[PDB]
């Protein structure tokens, strides 16, 4: 629509996280591709991130090399760009035909000259929301009667952006003309919650103006969003594209998403990743299970328990892939990448274990962290 | 935490592309 903006959202690539290992190696530069081929494939006006783009503050040369292959192919081409700059960006180069603009913050993996000023220099991503006392500018577009003021805060050490905002030192400056009728997008790359009270960013110090909140830095996909009834915006907290811990926030199935936006209305769409090497994890109490007698030599009975889940965990991973594909388990079809699988085992009450690596050889060719497939603890 | 809100100043102030071949 002439008057719908349509901005794929993402955050959180890390190219490069797990280049060197022989099964992972190749996950980042897959996924982050993705992300660049559905924006294409879907036909929408802009791309924005949420900052973390590479894993490493000095990329290696295979991972920046990837990254800006897939920006070139899926970027660049021939469809008119129909957002008007109202208040350099890309698109309106002479020289560079950008039919996709991406739009990026930086995070805390991406710290004179960072890896996104380099992005920036080849005209392949727009690196904004720079944070050099802050001042939060924003970047103004226009499609049809929709306007769009487009703010980011790249990443600040999370104890200095809350003393900032404490002591009043946060400035947001807002457009004078057409007051009222920009939709204000703010993108963010920080803590949503931490066990310090001064080591996040709290919901209610943001400016209650906003409409829509883009939340990088937190990996979990919770792709729905939240709205906040005090500020009166809606939080959207897209997840990573890639696992980059073994942590109960990196299993929710990873999306990226479609914001349309027509006035002060929004419409946000979500698209399953089919790339994302599927993770499953379960926490297990032994003494909740019955089967097992406590307080006995009992690691026989624990073996075929843990045995019986981490099969368990593998039907659900490929069944996990297989949704995610719309394909089923049949010759003429791929077969599904080698899963993550992950028990954290808590052996309270008397219970035998056994050593992590060698019940984790017990799935080699099965499971793609064939090294850490169990952690066993005590509560 | 939970009690301030909006912390920080809320202040005002004053195809599409060029490439051809
Ligand atoms: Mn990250
Ligand atoms: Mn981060």
């Amino acid at each position: 629509n002439e008057n719908t903006i349509r901005i794929l959202i993402s955050s959180d690539p890390h190219v490069g996280y797990g280049e060197k290992d022989p099964v992972r190696g190749n996950d980042s530069f897959v996924s982050f591709n993705e992300i660049l081929e559905i924006a294409r494939e879907r036909d929408v006006d802009m791309i924005l991130l949420g900052g973390d783009i590479f894993h490493d503050n000095k990329p290696s040369r295979k991972a920046l090399y990837q990254a800006l292959r897939s920006l070139r192919l899926n970027c660049l081409g021939d469809k008119p760009c129909e957002l008007e700059l109202l208040s350099n960006i890309n698109y309106l180069d002479p020289n560079i035909n950008v039919a996709i603009p991406v739009f990026s913050i930086h995070g805390n993996h991406d710290d004179r000259y960072s890896a996104l000023d380099i992005l920036q220099v080849t005209g392949l991503v727009n690196y904004f929301g720079r944070v050099p006392n802050i001042v939060v500018s924003p970047i103004l577009l226009q499609k049809g009667f929709t306007k769009l003021a487009l703010y980011g805060i790249s990443n600040v050490r999370d104890e200095r952006l809350y003393h900032s905002f404490r002591e009043n030192k946060v400035k947001f400056l807002r457009p004078d003309l057409y007051r009222d009728e920009w939709f204000n997008l703010l993108t963010v790359h920080q803590n949503h919650s931490a066990h310090t009270p001064t080591s996040y960013l709290p919901e209610s110090f943001i400016q209650d103006f906003y409409d829509f909140v883009l939340w990088g830095h937190e990996h979990e996909c919770l792709i729905d969003g939240s709205y906040n009834p005090t500020q009166k915006f809606t939080v959207v907290q897209p997840g990573s594209t890639i696992a980059t811990s073994l942590s109960p926030g990196e299993t929710a199935p990873k999306h990226c998403g479609i914001l349309n936006i027509t006035g002060k209305d929004f419409h946000l769409e979500k698209i399953r990743l089919r790339t994302v090497r599927p993770f499953i994890m379960k926490d297990i109490i032994l003494s909740e299970v019955s089967s097992i007698p406590p307080m006995v030599e009992n690691k026989k009975e624990v073996l075929t328990y843990l045995i019986s889940k981490v099969e368990e965990a593998i039907t659900e991973a490929n069944a996990q892939w297989y949704e995610a594909q719309g394909t089923v388990p049949v010759v003429e079809n791929e077969k599904p990448p080698l899963p993550l699988i992950r028990l954290r085992v808590d052996y309270t009450g008397g219970y035998q274990t056994e050593n992590p690596q060698r019940f984790s050889n017990r799935f080699v060719g099965r499971v793609a962290n064939a090294t850490d497939v169990v952690q066993f603890y005590l509560k | 935490n939970r009690r301030l809100r909006n912390l920080g100043s809320v202040e005002y102030i004053r195809n599409f592309k060029k490439f051809q071949k």
